């Protein structure tokens, strides 16, 4: 038979074109290759991890190199308010002279792309000032990428392959990753901030030439070893400091001020230094918890066996969970993906509201692009967390090792779980859609004073607790006679109060009944996606329609038309149905984010507060209104710089629509069509001298679902990316 | 077609609120909704829905309200039929509202 | 000593646009269709 | 080849055998049920995996099970 | 026994508090590695003490040179590659062996002393020695870490 | 070809992993020897197709000088495209009194004979 | 302030308290390799309890430097 794929002779003996696709698709599923043991599994995963690291550092070195060669960084740092950040130059021989003139914007020789990734703001805040610095960084990270690719090749070699005991050592890996990978890395970044990034913002160049002969503070290490640590908070940066120069500067390296730098509208470098120093100490201290080869330390299996409550209300508690987290990679992968997805949501929510980098939040397209980019990344990672949890249930879960613990008791009350998730999804859907349709009927019949406008009094109460004097609750940070106010008032509250009472930033935006309705729609999307994903995880072992679902695996097509027909019965198919709800939910949160920020940036937040309460106001004042300059990117009168985003907008609509073909139409139609094509080719003279090596067949059911979801998702992403970038950049 | 036909001529339907043509805006939105609602039936399959109904049936059994006529997910062919019917109704009614609002306001 | 010359996109963009995809697709096609002994 | 298994809950009703469109199953002598018959799958190399047998089986749960496996030219139902 | 009571597990003084030498051939590799790190450290300490007596050792690379230091690295890599390759493809009294091992250990500690000491005091090491001899009580490590601004 | 190297004008150098390749090595070497002689001594369709078809339809020093001339022709193209001068002018600037890549390449190359021994 | 007095007293207090009252509880919960001490209070016990001593001492010095 054939050689490809080498990991599966069952696929290598396939005479069809299914072999190529299934070799492409089952390549990185190492647990199901021929002759795979457990040590070999962990070793190939370790090498693949090194490959991922090398690709990430090559990606970063490429961003640095293309900025350093084809951008305007050294010209951008002189006036970062009026100059657009260039990503990379364009060489497209399919262009015409109007397109070359249109994408030749300025100040550049030829056609360029204008970056919306925030890298100029990030690099300028961390201390880059010249192009050479970016060249040195690019060469350094390319060398680091080569070292990690070499280290993957090296740790594949038989004198360097680690044993199974090295991979299954959890206490040593948590101590080294908490203390070293979190704590020492955060401490070294604090060192970079204090030694380089703060004096570069003071106007003093501290490169590799003079970082040993320039004092970070006029009394170096004498307060640090005397204990007089408040001597590094004395004389901070003045509220009339021009960033990157020496006018209005100070001497402090570690403050705690709160709020924002006044010019850049961004977090203080001294506060970020103090922040990374404090969390560095906390992670280094937390990295001495677990028992390595030194007698002291905690034993995780002992902790888990101890935390079982009395009265049997959790049964056996956490008994036997160490041997099920340790032995399963899908449990660990689902935990890692759940944490990293929630942290990516945290990154987006905290970076729009608390912008860190200098002259971020004045680049509105950068704000919108970074928020939307980490929100969609977070949604995909959360869906993958639940997917690999269902894979954990099918492949790795041993019930006799878990007889009575929390993981078995979840499978015991799975019906109560899915029932109450079904209830909250139905409730939020009926009442959110009913309130929007009610208000639409009121807006249609000319009576806006009848529409149900519930005030978000709970979140307004929370904003008043945070120190916002708009809603008049006046308690705990908004009342001047409070203990929390009076205790934090001397040191960090005077900046936080000014920044939260400024209504010209994203720090705790003013909310109203539209914000109520959209947060309810967000809860609907979250609960519903959680319903499909939890149902797919807990019905993965089997259901009453199919008791032996664990015997077919994770991703099987169906179980046939018997028993009333069983389509999309698998846990993979439940994931597949939940990717749609993920895309819907992130589309809701980013429509909401983008329209509330466009109405903040234009100046009329009254437009959002009036039109946000009804879906015709949505469709008219956001989607119809902000796509006026997008679709005029090219026309029969000419073109301009938005023509690439108009073309990509139509491109995304097309890929979405092409995905609907695989989504709606299914296999046997196409199999009959391909059989008539096979007849036509084998009967056509002077073309039947050419014959296929792989027998052409229609795409399988699971592959069809994957290809349709892939086209659907890529078109969704490209359509909203083109609309968001083009509307924000064309109107600002 | 996207700009000079759909986008340009959709002005009348999207700004029909507060007048006699407001019903065409309501049926524009409603038709968009029904069209989208069809995609759940067209893109999904009855195995998932049968298992979901199993969980819900459990919840009803817990409160002694499970019906004697047993809740079943729609058949494969009925899922397809419901799908295509809501798809057609949605799309056709959308173009209906667009057309009528447009031509009545500019006629 | 870092800046690549002014003619560099005119070679590198059609190289990785046409030549390396042609070589890569031909090589992967011959690797796919290869018989096992 | 697809993995077809017969389980001891079989009551020898022959419904699976007369439902298979490929002559894969057959009835053998047995003593475990009143019919003194059991199904058997001696020719699973020609099985396509249509699951008509599973649709035809009356027992709850199934006494015949089809586990879709590695594809060949016979299991894909190709005439070319 | 580096601190008494602890027997050596399997210049031997029973000093492996991390367990780095629990494998036999691996430990033989670390023995050769200790030998060559100590040899380069002994040559480095003799270099710093010689150059100083008969520009500091940290500012030594940047004065002016014949090529200059742009294209001297590949000559270094070729010559050291031949020497190193010869050493790896190759790879008398035990009193002299233990003196060689302990001398390399003390030279490694002395060289990290040169690096940290010079980086914290900005003095040549014989000036650090004459400073600690002219003032024992005072001009110590406490003085140059609490009075760092004076040295800069 | 190196001290300690093992085998998988041959010298056992095959890091990437035959008779067509040997014939291709010989003809790239012959045309590179003719081209190097032409570049050192510097300072039609159907007949060529017939000669090539007759050549297709059809001892250590030859490929030794061939490998040396292939490296020489790479040298001509490289230090002409980088230096902008001919071979005599680059030799004269070399005598009588891409750098990172050259240095990085040499060190990396040496790291390379070492690595094979390690593995 | 008196940094030597504060750091030395805090380290002495934490080492004495882990040496005398928490040693038996640490030996109960845990259930280099040989010391002269009659309680088995080894180098790693010294490192942990002196680490707590230095940490609490520098925390007290920093709070007193802030004057809070
Ligand atoms: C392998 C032994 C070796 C050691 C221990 C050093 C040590 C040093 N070199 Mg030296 N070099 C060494 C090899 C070589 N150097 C040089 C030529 C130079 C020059 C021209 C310079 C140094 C400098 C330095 C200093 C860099 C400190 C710094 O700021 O780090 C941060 C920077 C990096 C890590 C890069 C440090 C004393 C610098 C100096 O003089 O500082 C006072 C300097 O300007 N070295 C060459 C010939 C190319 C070497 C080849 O073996
Ligand atoms: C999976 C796809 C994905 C992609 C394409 C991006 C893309 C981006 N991210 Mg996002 N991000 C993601 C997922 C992703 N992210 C996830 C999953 C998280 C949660 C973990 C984040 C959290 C995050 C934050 C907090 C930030 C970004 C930023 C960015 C932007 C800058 C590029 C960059 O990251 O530099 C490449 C980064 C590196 C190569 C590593 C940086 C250095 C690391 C952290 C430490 C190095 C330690 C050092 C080696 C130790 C030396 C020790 C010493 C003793 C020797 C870029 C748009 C930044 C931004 O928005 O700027 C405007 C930004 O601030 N991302
Ligand atoms: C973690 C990364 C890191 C690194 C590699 C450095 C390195 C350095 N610092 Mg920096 N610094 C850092 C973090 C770091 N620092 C942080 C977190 C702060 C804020 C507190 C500072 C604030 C700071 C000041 C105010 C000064 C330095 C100075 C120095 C230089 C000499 C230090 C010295 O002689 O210590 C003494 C030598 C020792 C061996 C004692 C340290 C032992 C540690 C604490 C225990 C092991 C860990 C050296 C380049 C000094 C300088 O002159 O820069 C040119 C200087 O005046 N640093
Ligand atoms: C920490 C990161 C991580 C790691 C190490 C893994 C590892 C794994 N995953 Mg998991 N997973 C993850 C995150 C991760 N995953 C995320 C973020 C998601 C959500 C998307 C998932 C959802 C998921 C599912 C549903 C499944 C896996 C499976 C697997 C296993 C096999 C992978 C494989 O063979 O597919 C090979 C990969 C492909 C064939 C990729 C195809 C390309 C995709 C469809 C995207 C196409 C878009 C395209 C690139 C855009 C082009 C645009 C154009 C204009 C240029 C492997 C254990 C599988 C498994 O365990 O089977 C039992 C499986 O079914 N993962
Ligand atoms: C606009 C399109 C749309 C709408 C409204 C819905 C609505 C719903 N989806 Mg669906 N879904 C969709 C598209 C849509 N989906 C798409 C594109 C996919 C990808 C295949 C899915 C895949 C999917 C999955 C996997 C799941 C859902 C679920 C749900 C329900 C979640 C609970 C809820 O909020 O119900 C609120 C109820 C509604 C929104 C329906 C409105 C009720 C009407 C207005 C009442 C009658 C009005 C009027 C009298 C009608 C008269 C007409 C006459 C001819 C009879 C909800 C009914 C979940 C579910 O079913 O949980 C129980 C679930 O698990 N959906
Ligand atoms: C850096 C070079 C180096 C290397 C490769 C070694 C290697 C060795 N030493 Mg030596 N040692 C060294 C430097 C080195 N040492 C120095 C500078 C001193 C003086 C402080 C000593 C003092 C010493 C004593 C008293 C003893 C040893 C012993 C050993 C052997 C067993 C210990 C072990 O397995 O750890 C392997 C060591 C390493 C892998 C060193 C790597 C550096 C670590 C990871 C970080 C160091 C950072 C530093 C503390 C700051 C092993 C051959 C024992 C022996 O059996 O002698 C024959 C023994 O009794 N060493
Ligand atoms: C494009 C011209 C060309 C071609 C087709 C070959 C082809 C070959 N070389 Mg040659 N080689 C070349 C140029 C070429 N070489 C040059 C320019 C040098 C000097 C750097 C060498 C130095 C060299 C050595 C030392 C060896 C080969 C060897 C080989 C053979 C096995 C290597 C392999 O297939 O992978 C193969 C016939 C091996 C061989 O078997 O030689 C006959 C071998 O040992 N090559
Ligand atoms: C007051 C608190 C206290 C503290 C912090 C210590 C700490 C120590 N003692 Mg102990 N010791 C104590 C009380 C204390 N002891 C008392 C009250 C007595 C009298 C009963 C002793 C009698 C004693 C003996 C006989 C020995 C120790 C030793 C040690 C050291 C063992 C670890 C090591 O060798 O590192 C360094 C360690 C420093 C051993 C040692 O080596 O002393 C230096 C040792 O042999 N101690
Ligand atoms: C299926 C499955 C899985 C998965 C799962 C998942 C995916 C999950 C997720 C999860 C999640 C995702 C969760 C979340 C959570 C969260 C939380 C729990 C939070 C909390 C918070 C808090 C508690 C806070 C508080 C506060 C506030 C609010 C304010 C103030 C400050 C503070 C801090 C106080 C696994 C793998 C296991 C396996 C089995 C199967
Ligand atoms: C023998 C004996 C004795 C004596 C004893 C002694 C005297 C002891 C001492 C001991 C000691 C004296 C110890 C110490 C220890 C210490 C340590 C171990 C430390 C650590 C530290 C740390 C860990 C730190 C850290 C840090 C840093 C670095 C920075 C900042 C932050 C912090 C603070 C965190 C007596 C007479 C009683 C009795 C008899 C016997
Ligand atoms: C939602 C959905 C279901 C679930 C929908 C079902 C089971 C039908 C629900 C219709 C109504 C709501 C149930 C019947 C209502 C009764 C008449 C009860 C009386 C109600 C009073 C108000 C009169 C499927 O069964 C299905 C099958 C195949 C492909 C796609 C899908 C699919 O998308």
């Amino acid at each position: 038979h054939k050689l490809f794929p080498k990991f599966s002779q069952g696929l290598a003996q396939d005479p069809t074109t299914r072999r190529i696709w299934y070799g492409l698709a089952m390549a990185h599923d190492f647990e199901s290759h021929d002759g795979m043991t457990e040590e070999n599994l962990y070793q190939k995963i370790f090498a693949s991890h090194f490959g991922q690291l090398s690709i990430i550092f090559l990606w970063t070195s490429g961003n640095l190199f293309h900025v350093a060669w084809q951008g305007n960084f050294e010209q951008w740092v002189t006036d970062p308010v009026h100059i657009r950040p260039i990503a990379h130059a364009i060489w497209d021989p399919h262009f015409g002279q109007p397109a070359v003139e249109a994408f030749t914007r300025g100040g550049a020789s030829g056609p360029v792309n204008i970056s919306t990734s925030g890298v100029y703001q990030w690099w300028y805040t961390i201390g880059m000032r010249t192009n050479q610095d970016l060249y040195v960084g690019s060469v350094f990270l390319a060398l680091v990428s080569a070292i990690f690719l070499f280290a993957g090749w090296l740790h594949l070699q038989p004198n360097f392959q680690p044993s199974l005991s090295w991979f299954k050592d959890a206490e040593s890996r948590l101590n080294h990753h908490l203390s070293g990978l979190f704590g020492v890395s955060s401490l070294a970044w604090t060192g970079h901030l204090v030694h380089v990034a703060i004096p570069e913002s003071r106007g003093q160049h501290v490169g590799w030439d003079n970082f040993l002969s320039v004092l970070p503070h006029p009394q170096g290490l004498t307060p640090f070893f005397t204990g007089n640590w408040a001597a590094y908070a004395q004389s901070p940066d003045t509220a009339s400091h021009v960033f990157g120069t020496a006018q209005g500067s100070g001497q402090a390296i570690l403050t705690f001020l709160g709020g924002f730098h006044p010019q850049t509208q961004s977090l203080w470098l001294t506060d970020m230094a103090h922040h990374h120093l404090a969390i560095a100490v906390i992670f280094i201290v937390a990295g001495h918890m677990y028992r390595t080869n030194f007698g002291i330390g905690h034993r995780m299996q002992a902790i888990l066996e101890a935390h079982t409550p009395p009265s049997g209300s959790l049964g056996a508690g956490h008994k036997g969970l160490f041997d099920t987290v340790n032995n399963s990679l899908h449990f660990q992968l689902g935990l890692a993906l759940a944490s990293v997805g929630t942290i990516t949501s945290l990154v987006a929510q905290h970076m729009y509201s608390l912008p860190p980098y200098a002259f971020q939040a004045i680049d509105f397209t950068t704000q919108a692009a970074l928020y939307t980019h980490h929100q969609y990344i977070a949604g995909f990672i959360m869906c993958g967390a639940f997917a690999h949890g269902a894979i954990f249930f099918i492949r790795d879960y041993d019930p006799e090792q878990n007889k009575g613990n929390v993981l078995a008791r979840m499978l015991d009350h799975k019906e109560a779980l899915i029932s109450h998730l079904s209830w909250v999804s139905l409730f939020l859907g009926f009442h959110t859609l009913g309130l929007y349709v009610h208000n639409d009927v009121m807006q249609a019949f000319g009576t806006p004073e009848k529409q149900i406008l519930i005030e978000p009094v709970f979140a307004q109460w929370i904003q008043a607790a945070h120190g916002k004097a708009l809603y008049g609750f006046d308690f705990l940070l908004s009342s001047k006679t409070s203990a929390a106010f009076a205790n934090g008032q001397s040191l960090w509250l005077p900046g936080w109060l000014d920044a939260i009472n400024n209504n010209q930033n994203s720090l705790f935006l003013t909310i109203g009944p539209g914000d109520f309705l959209v947060h309810h729609a967000i809860a609907l999307g979250l609960h519903t996606t959680t319903l499909i994903l939890v149902k797919g995880a807990l019905d993965a072992r089997g259901s009453k329609l199919m008791p032996d679902k664990k015997d077919f695996g994770y991703s099987f097509p169906c179980d046939g038309p018997g028993r009333g027909g069983t389509c999309d019965i698998s846990a993979y198919d439940a994931f597949y149905l939940a990717v749609f709800w993920m895309l819907n939910t992130i589309g809701w949160v980013t429509f909401y984010w983008h329209w509330k920020h466009l109405t903040l940036w234009q100046g009329n937040v009254a437009q959002f507060d009036e039109s946000s309460t009804y879906l015709m106001g949505w469709l008219r004042d956001y989607l119809w209104l902000n796509s006026s300059q997008l679709i005029n990117g090219y026309n029969p009168f000419g073109m301009n710089s938005l023509s690439v985003w108009a073309w990509t907008f139509l491109f995304g609509h097309l890929i979405y629509a092409t995905g609907f073909m695989f989504l709606i139409s299914w296999r046997g139609y196409w199999q009959e069509l391909i059989e008539t094509l096979v007849w036509a080719h084998e009967k056509t003279p002077l073309a039947n001298l050419v014959y296929w090596k792989d027998k052409p067949v229609a795409l399988s059911i699971v592959q069809a679902r994957l290809v349709g979801l892939a086209h659907f998702s890529v078109g969704y992403i490209f359509t909203y990316a083109a609309f968001l970038i083009a509307s924000t950049s064309g109107r600002f | 077609w996207l700009r000079d036909f759909l986008w340009a001529q959709s002005s009348q339907v999207i700004q029909s609120y507060g007048s006699a043509l407001s019903a065409y805006g309501l049926i524009f939105l409603g038709a968009h909704f029904v069209w989208a609602f069809s995609l759940m039936f067209l893109f999904s399959g009855r195995g998932y829905w049968q298992e979901l109904i199993e969980s819900i049936v459990w919840a009803h059994n817990k409160l002694k309200v499970a019906p004697a006529i047993q809740p079943r997910a729609l058949s494969i062919t009925q899922g397809r039929a419901v799908g295509v019917a809501h798809y057609l109704l949605g799309g056709i009614a959308t173009t209906w509202s667009f057309f009528l609002a447009r031509i009545i306001s500019v006629g | 000593p870092f800046v690549p010359p002014s003619w560099a996109p005119s070679v590198f963009v059609p190289l990785t646009g046409l030549v390396l995809p042609a070589i890569a697709m031909a090589t992967l096609f011959v690797y796919i269709e290869k018989e096992a002994p | 080849a697809h993995i077809v298994k017969i389980y001891d809950t079989c009551i020898g009703c022959t419904q699976c055998v007369r439902a298979c469109p490929l002559d894969v199953l057959e009835m053998v002598p047995w003593d475990g049920c009143k019919a003194s018959q059991m199904a058997s799958a001696p020719r699973t190399e020609d099985c396509v995996g249509c699951k008509r047998c599973e649709t035809a089986c009356p027992t709850d749960f199934l006494s015949v099970r089809v586990y879709l496996g590695s594809e060949s030219t016979r299991s894909m139902g190709l005439s070319y | 026994t580096w601190l008494p009571g602890l027997n050596p597990p399997a210049g031997d003084n029973g000093f492996d508090p991390l367990g780095l030498g629990q494998d036999e051939g691996r430990l033989k590799w670390y023995a050769e590695a200790e030998k060559t790190n100590g040899r380069w450290a002994m040559m480095a300490v003799a270099g710093i003490l010689g150059q100083e007596l008969l520009p500091a050792w940290w500012e030594a690379g940047a004065k002016e040179y014949d090529i200059p230091a742009q294209a001297l690295t590949p000559i270094e890599f070729i010559v050291m590659g031949f020497l190193e390759i010869k050493r790896y493809q190759g790879f008398n009294s035990p009193s002299m062996a233990t003196k060689e091992v302990k001398n390399g250990r003390l030279a490694m500690v002395a060289f990290i002393g040169f690096c940290v000491q010079a980086l914290a005091t900005r003095t040549q090491p014989i000036e650090g020695l004459t400073a600690h001899l002219a003032d024992p009580f005072g001009k110590n490590i406490t003085y140059y870490l609490t009075h760092l601004p004076e040295t800069l | 070809w190196y001290p300690g190297a093992t085998a998988p004008g041959d010298y056992g150098f095959d890091p990437l992993r035959l008779k067509w390749f040997r014939e291709a090595e010989l003809t790239n070497g012959r045309w590179a020897m003719a081209a190097v002689v032409g570049i050192l001594f510097t300072d039609e369709v159907a007949v060529f197709a017939v000669l090539e078809g007759k050549r297709y339809e059809i001892k250590l020093k030859e490929l030794k000088n061939g490998r040396l001339a292939m490296l020489a022709f790479l040298g001509f193209c490289s230090q002409a495209a980088v230096y902008g001068k001919g071979p005599i002018e680059t030799l004269q600037l070399h005598l009588a009194d891409v750098g990172p890549e050259t240095a990085v390449t040499v060190a990396v190359l040496c790291v390379l004979p070492m690595i094979i021994e390690a593995t | 302030l008196d940094p030597q007095i504060v750091i030395s007293g805090s380290t002495a207090a934490f080492l004495a308290i882990g040496r005398f009252v928490f040693l038996g509880y640490q030996r109960r919960e845990a259930n280099i390799f040989a010391t002269n001490d009659p309680a088995g209070f080894n180098i790693i016990d010294v490192a942990g309890w002196g680490a707590l001593g230095h940490a609490v001492g520098f925390a007290v010095l920093a709070i007193n430097s802030l004057q809070g």
